[PDB]
């Protein structure tokens, strides 16, 4: 019985270890020395996105997009071909 | 090994990480006719006598550059760029002075890692509990710092501007008034020891009030450098009083134990009750005696008849700041925490409010 | 008992030593100065310097 | 199966890892830190071109990025919005509907907000000037500039964004009876 | 009906750079949160083994 | 890569300080993924 | 399988003596304790464990087996081969499945004749 | 270009309950003093806690803040140089400085302080943000819904890319002080004598509903019936902190009683168990047409919405945040969700922002006002004093949105 509970308390103290953060830092080879990748079925890569500050704009291609409008239209123009003819 | 320095108003503590107790303990004094610590007291007649930190806050950045090569070299006699350091800082320091300490680390030092911590987060590691508030009181400032699962709340803190100073200055006054000569600059010093060796905190002032004036049985006697022996008596607890009483240095302020109160009744319903039942004092102007049960019985009278008070007054109290220190910087856990030269040079000296907490 | 169960303290992780004179991963360690070295020339290097400060220190 | 998130996921989300070196101990990483020395730092004035009044603010830069033009400055473009003359307008914009300094006004507002049409309807000063509509406001931006443009291209239907705001709105003022018919009729014609 | 296009003005980006660095507050917060929590919980554990080792 | 396990949920951000972040969601099978050796990112050099 | 992180024996009244010993393994997955039976003793002291040694233990029959220091010990300045080994990948524990394809003849080949007598053979 | 540059600016968040200041980069204020503040009439100021709780002859107790801007400049001043001199210990000519600002201040309030803060207090630069449009940025959305209820108003302002829709703000009276009047009126109705705990020489333990037995305070100097008010407001906010939860639905008497007491003990040692009008008073903020045609908080957040273009009502139901002290009452959030989610069109998708803490409600302006201040790409927008010996009157309106 005295084993019994100082198994049960070990496991106790154990589950209290446990439920402690397990990690707050990584490596500085995974930070910046190694780019993230993921290859698929086909063997097609994809690398992970990395959320940037905004980049410096090097001509007019950068156009604006409204958030809020694309909540009730969708970011694309219709095609001419399922557009109505003019009125 | 690492370094822990804890810089304070009056003295500096620094030593080694893992060790029970600093390896050195000097004022922060810097002389210049530049000498720094107790070779600077030694030569008050000719050097220019200057405290670089005021309420905990560094004002002269040469002289604690100066402060800190001299604790380097000549106390721990150790290579700053051999050791990680971890500094000290008060609580609701400005941004700019944490930046410069990692400047100067830095630049100046070229140390390999450097973390700085707030020091009643260190007092409250030297207590061993999670949840608590602190109220360290050294020599020129006094704070109350709410902290719950080690997360300071920086806008519970409550800052008091009397401290050990003042009430070596307020006893310098009470002792002229019983007719003892104290008023010039070096016997300061002497007011200091007296003040360390016999005052105490009164449970109840009034009672001892009066039966130090009916009764010479409350009364001590202590002897002056020269020879001359001094009787004080009733004058042994209404200096501590002040910290209570702080209308008796003339500031209009609320005592020690309203501003704990005030700085628990800031912070959360819930968290409150951790709170009163760790309240912790660390610094030295709480080495008093009889300042845990003063304490514990004004927040009983301001706090809850339902809420539980516990004052954690270790005897060790004076150094609790550093010897927490020690035990963060000899945790395993820790050693991810350390600013590197690499981040440093990589991130800047803002790198700081990054990494440390 | 201790003798069978010694209570031993895990070993210290090395120190990467890199070489000073090109900053590369260490792969040798010189017998007099004690300073590792990656290369030959580095070792010529750190000889000559050796040879000069044991001149001027004495 | 992934997770999207704008600051983070849920109150229950793990940390962020921060890299750091000394993770795996310092004293691994001693060498390589003893190796090199830090790069200096300074707390350094420096001029914004995007700022046309001169004032320096503070930076912590290192010694030699002192004086570098600052970055970002690149940022810096406004929305294209014309001008015209006193003359143009007389010769070319007059429209009964709308004064010149109202139309003066509707064009500062233009350049101040980035055509951003809601802002200029929310700032336009309607006390002072007739009360516009915004497909007001965008109809008068847009068909000055296409006849500035012209005299010196999607063109605007006021009518068409007329008509969408209010059937947007009659379908939004609809009482919960009548969404309720109406889902219940499309849930009945499948 | 499509509006003209026209390319991202300075207070676009702005409002990117604030959405970037408001993300970065909250997780440093979270952070600092959870490395507190980590680090006082060690120390206890050090009195506590500490203690039940010296007796 | 240190330590070799996956860690669950992730996104790479970067930080103020030039510091490339992991930012991390939580998900009920973390264990079941601290366990595990869909779109599944590793680093390469 | 994993590198010893410890071998802490557990004291107990008799009803020293011991009736545990706790040994930790740590692969790169992560760290797990064990609870082995204290005749595990013996073979922990023929085989030499110390912390820092990768080991593996069988379930089975419960004997440990070394197979060197863990190669984040070894520096490029000592000599030794044989004795390191890199860390373990994949959990501490593990199941291993072996399939093997012989012929009738190969065991009769074994059993005829098993490889002094060997030396002059 | 990178990340964002921090200029060392500071923040000044000057509410009517609390002054939040702190250093620009900074997750958290690190001061947050009460706005109240101690005048004597000789004007001395005793402006923060350590001054205000101490008892003393003919000191009053005042704001400078009215309606949400500021009235008395010259306790503005005041408050000013006690935050820079006490907290900031920085001089006030070394670092910009970013306020906030109400909703909808003044054309003139806005150029008083902008002049105050050039010619007095000689700041590098300045600029002049509103709390809805921070409270926005601190949670990374340009665009919202912003609903704040503090002390003083429970208001609804539209934020359209960064930008205050100042037609949509709806402001309402029912805020922190109308539930410390009700939590006044709740305790007279009960007989319960509100004793300020600076009268309280010492108290001992009594039981629930036995009257108490506390001793006052000797050599007392008379104070002023403004000072004796502010005491008691602030034991009624700790109650009101401590007690009060807003109903998970409509307020019904039956299923308030079925729920369990809690006890509550004021300063002079008396305790109660309050029962059911702990849920009864917040209501006020969602029903008040019960209380003894004032708007209930989801009828606030509702007609603000209404009033703004349809193009844009999507991005507001779609980011509603909370912010004010006020919210921080047990189960205000979930009981303004779930009146949202009843009240708000099914084509729309409405999501509150889940932050919900002391921090994140009180202080969210403050973080908004850091998080820009810290970009690199807002280090165009400050007003330079250049720019003040100019446009002292005309840039100062065109500078600041
Ligand atoms: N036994 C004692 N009893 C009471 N006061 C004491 C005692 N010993 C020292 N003091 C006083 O306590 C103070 C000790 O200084 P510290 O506690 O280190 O303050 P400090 O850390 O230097 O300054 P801060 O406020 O922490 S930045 C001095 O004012 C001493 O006079
Ligand atoms: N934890 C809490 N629970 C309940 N009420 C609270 C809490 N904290 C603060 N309050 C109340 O919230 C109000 C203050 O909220 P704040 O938003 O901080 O006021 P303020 O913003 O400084 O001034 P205004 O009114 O917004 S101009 C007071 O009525 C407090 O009593
Ligand atoms: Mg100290
Ligand atoms: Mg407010």
């Amino acid at each position: 019985f005295w084993n019994l509970k100082t198994l049960q308390e070990r496991e106790a103290r154990l589950r209290l270890e446990q439920e402690e953060a397990e990690l707050l830092t990584y490596t500085r080879e995974d930070a910046y020395s190694m780019e993230y990748v993921y290859e698929d079925v086909d063997g097609q890569t994809e690398v992970m996105p990395l959320w940037t500050p905004p980049t410096p704009p090097q001509d007019d291609s950068d156009i604006y997009l409204d958030s809020v409008m694309c909540l009730m239209y969708e970011a694309t123009p219709i095609p001419e071909a399922k557009l109505p003819p003019v009125y | 090994a690492a370094l822990v320095v804890d810089n304070g108003s009056g003295m500096c503590k620094a030593g080694f990480a893992g060790d029970d107790a600093p390896r050195a303990v000097f004022p922060s004094i810097v002389g210049r006719p530049s000498y720094v610590g107790d070779e600077a007291q030694s030569k008050r007649g000719i050097l220019t006598l200057k405290y670089p930190i005021e309420h905990g806050i560094v004002t002269n950045w040469d002289d604690m550059e100066k402060i800190w090569h001299h604790t380097f070299y000549n106390e721990l006699r150790v290579a700053p760029e051999e050791h990680p350091v971890l500094l000290t800082e008060a609580p609701l320091n400005p941004k700019a002075n944490r930046e410069k300490m990692t400047q100067i680390m830095f630049e100046t030092f070229n140390t390999p890692a450097m973390y700085v911590a707030i020091q009643a987060v260190l007092s409250l590691y030297a207590s061993g509990r999670t949840t608590g508030i602190v109220m360290d009181s050294g020599d020129g400032v006094t704070h109350t710092v709410p902290i719950y699962e080690g997360y300071a709340l920086p806008h519970a803190i409550l800052r008091l501007d009397l401290a050990g100073r003042d009430l070596t200055d307020y006893l310098m006054k009470i002792l002229t008034e019983r007719g003892y000569s104290f008023t010039t600059t070096a016997e300061r010093e002497i007011v200091r020891d007296i003040k360390e060796k016999l005052c105490y905190v009164a449970l109840d002032f009034e009672q001892e009030m009066a039966t130090a004036a009916s009764s010479s049985s409350l009364e001590k006697s202590y002897e002056l450098p020269d020879g001359q022996v001094i009787t004080i008596g009733n004058e042994r607890f209404r200096c501590p009083e002040a910290l209570f009483q702080p209308s008796f240095l003339g500031m209009e302020s609320c005592g020690i134990h309203e501003t704990t109160f005030n700085s628990i009744m800031k912070c959360d319903v819930d968290i409150r009750k951790d709170l009163y039942a760790n309240t912790v004092l660390s610094g030295g102007t709480t080495m008093y005696p009889g300042i845990a049960d003063r304490m514990q019985k004004e927040i009983t009278a301001l706090a809850p008849s339902t809420m539980k008070i516990k004052i954690i007054a270790p005897p060790e109290r004076k150094y609790s700041v550093w010897i927490g220190g020690s035990i963060l910087a000899s945790l395993s856990t820790f050693q991810q925490m350390w600013i590197s030269k690499q981040e440093y040079d990589e991130s800047g000296p803002s790198i700081v409010h990054r990494k440390c907490f | 008992f201790e003798e069978w169960f010694p209570q031993g303290r895990p070993p210290k992780v090395p120190v990467r030593e890199v070489c000073p004179v090109t900053h590369r991963p260490a792969l040798y360690r010189d017998p007099v100065t004690d300073i590792p070295y990656a290369t030959a020339r580095a070792f010529k290097i750190i000889r000559e310097a050796y040879k000069k400060y044991i001149t001027a220190h004495g | 199966r992934e997770v999207y998130a704008l600051l983070y996921s849920d109150k229950k989300d793990a940390p962020p890892l921060l890299p750091s070196d000394t993770g795996q101990g310092y004293r691994t990483v001693k060498a390589k830190l003893g190796s090199k020395k830090v790069r200096p730092w300074k707390w350094m004035p420096f001029t914004n071109p995007a700022r046309k009044d001169g004032a320096m603010f503070f930076h912590w830069r290192r010694a030699a990025e002192e004086g570098k033009d600052y970055p970002f400055a690149r940022f810096n473009k406004t929305v294209q919005v014309p001008v015209y003359s006193e003359q143009e307008y007389q010769l070319y914009l007059h429209d009964d509907a709308w004064t010149k300094a109202e139309t003066d006004h509707l064009f500062d507002l233009s350049r101040r907000f980035d055509l951003r049409f809601v802002v200029i309807h929310d700032r336009y000063d309607h006390q002072q000037f007739k009360k516009r509509s915004v497909e007001d406001l965008k109809e008068r931006y847009y068909h000055i500039c296409a006849k500035l443009a012209n005299v010196r291209i999607p063109v605007f239907d006021a009518g068409h964004e007329r008509r969408r705001k209010e059937q947007l709105e009659r379908l939004y003022n609809r009482t919960p009876e009548q969404v309720a018919e109406e889902e219940y009729l499309l849930q009945e014609l499948r | 009906l499509q509006e003209a296009p026209r390319p991202k003005s300075h207070w676009d980006y702005l409002l990117e750079e604030m959405q970037w660095m408001a993300t970065d507050f909250a997780q440093e917060r979270r952070w600092k949160v959870a490395a507190a929590k980590k680090l006082v919980r060690t120390v206890v554990r050090h009195h506590e083994e500490k203690q039940l080792r010296e007796e | 890569t240190v330590p070799q396990r996956c860690i669950g949920f992730a996104r790479r951000r970067v930080g103020r300080g030039g510091r490339v972040l992991l930012d991390r969601a939580h998900s009920d099978y973390d264990s079941v993924f601290h366990h595990l050796d869909w779109r599944h990112f590793r680093p390469r050099t | 399988e994993g590198e010893v992180t410890e071998l802490t024996p557990c004291e107990t009244e008799n009803p020293k003596t011991i009736s545990h010993v706790i040994i930790g393994l740590k692969t790169a997955k992560g760290t797990k304790q064990l609870k082995l039976d204290p005749s595990i003793f013996e073979s922990l002291q023929k085989e030499r464990v110390e912390a820092g040694d990768v080991i593996y233990i069988e379930a089975n029959s419960g004997a440990v087996k070394r197979q060197g220091r863990c190669d984040t010990y070894a520096t490029e300045f000592d000599l030794e081969a044989e004795e390191y080994v890199p860390l373990p990948k994949g959990d501490v524990h593990k199941k291993k499945e072996i399939i093997q394809d012989v012929t009738l003849h190969d065991l009769d080949v074994a059993n005829a004749r098993p490889q002094i007598l060997s030396m002059m053979g | 270009v990178y990340g964002g540059d921090e200029v060392g600016a500071l923040v000044f968040d000057i509410g009517s309950y609390t002054v939040r200041a702190g250093y620009a980069g900074e997750d958290c204020p690190k001061v947050d003093f009460p706005t109240a503040i101690g005048m004597v009439v000789e004007p001395t100021y005793y402006i923060d806690t350590n001054a205000l709780r101490v008892p003393r002859e003919n000191m009053e107790a005042i704001s400078p803040l009215k309606n949400g801007m500021v009235e008395d400049w010259d306790s503005f001043q005041a408050i000013l140089d006690h935050t820079y001199k006490m907290h900031v210990k920085s001089e006030a000519s070394l670092h910009p400085v970013l306020m906030s600002e109400a909703p909808w201040n003044t054309r003139a309030k806005r150029e008083k302080l902008t002049e105050l803060m050039f010619e007095h207090y000689n700041i590098p630069a300045f600029f002049l943000c509103k709390t809805a449009v921070l409270t926005a940025f601190a949670n990374g959305r340009s665009t919202g819904l912003i609903l704040d209820s503090g002390a003083t108003h429970t208001t609804a302002i539209p934020v359209h890319d960064g930008y205050v829709l100042q037609q949509g703000i709806v402001k309402s009276p029912l805020a922190g002080d109308f539930i410390t009047m009700q939590c006044r009126e709740l305790f007279q109705e009960m007989n319960i004598e509100l004793v300020p705990p600076y009268m309280i020489a010492s108290k001992e333990a009594v039981r629930e509903g036995s009257p108490a037995n506390w001793k006052r305070k000797e050599k007392l100097p008379q104070v002023t019936r403004s000072w004796h008010n502010y005491m008691c407001n602030c034991v009624i906010q700790d109650f009101q902190a401590s007690v009060l939860q807003v109903s998970d639905s409509t307020y019904d008497e039956q299923v308030a009683a079925q729920m369990p007491t809690v006890h509550y003990e004021f300063p002079n040692g008396y305790n109660c168990d309050f029962g059911a009008e702990r849920l009864k008073i917040p209501e006020g903020l969602f029903d008040p047409s019960n209380v003894k045609t004032m708007l209930g908080v989801s009828h606030v957040v509702t007609t603000s919405v209404g009033m703004c273009d349809i193009d844009i009502r999507p991005g507001l139901y779609g980011s509603v945040i909370v912010a004010g002290g006020n919210t921080l009452i047990q189960s205000f959030t979930d009981r303004l969700n779930r009146e949202l989610s009843q009240k708000t069109p099914p084509s729309m998708r409405l999501k509150l922002i889940a932050n919900n803490t002391t921090v994140e409600r009180r202080f969210s302006s403050w973080i908004g006002g850091s998080i820009l201040a810290s970009l690199g790409t807002f280090q165009q927008m400050w007003i330079s004093k250049q720019e003040y010996e100019e446009g002292g009157k005309q840039c100062v309106e065109r500078k600041c949105p």
